[PDB]
């Protein structure tokens, strides 16, 4: 007898996943020093 | 008569988005403390 | 003849790429300040 007609094309196929999140980021670098201290106090005055 | 042929596979799916960006890093650590501060300057004559 | 089944699903889609690392962590703070200085030195010797 008469063959019949070929099937539907499938179904489409599954989306893939969104990509893993990036790595954080490294930790920040140290921090500079402190500012420099303050100027001494003056002197006493000369002796007699 | 004879089945139709099975039809051809579906279209593929899509890849998916691109991951998330990574979150910010750690803030650094402090700096150390800072350098020391000049000499006072001198005193006065004595009797000033 | 019958229609043909339908063809299989399609492939799966692969992930998407992996996300952009996060931005570095910020710099730390200064230190704590340096020290005083020294005393700065007496002064010259007065008459009386």
């Amino acid at each position: 007898g008469p063959k019949g007609p070929p099937g539907d094309k499938g179904p489409p196929g599954d989306p893939g996943p969104p990509g893993a999140r990036g790595e954080p980021g490294n930790i920040g670098f140290p921090g500079p020093p402190g500012p420099k201290g303050p100027k001494g106090d003056p002197g006493d005055p000369g002796g007699y | 008569g004879p089945k139709g042929d099975p039809g051809p596979k579906g279209d593929p799916g899509p890849p998916g988005p691109p991951g998330a960006r990574g979150q910010a890093g750690v803030l650094g650590f402090p700096g150390p403390p800072g350098p020391k501060g000049d000499k006072g300057d001198p005193g006065p004559p004595g009797g000033y």
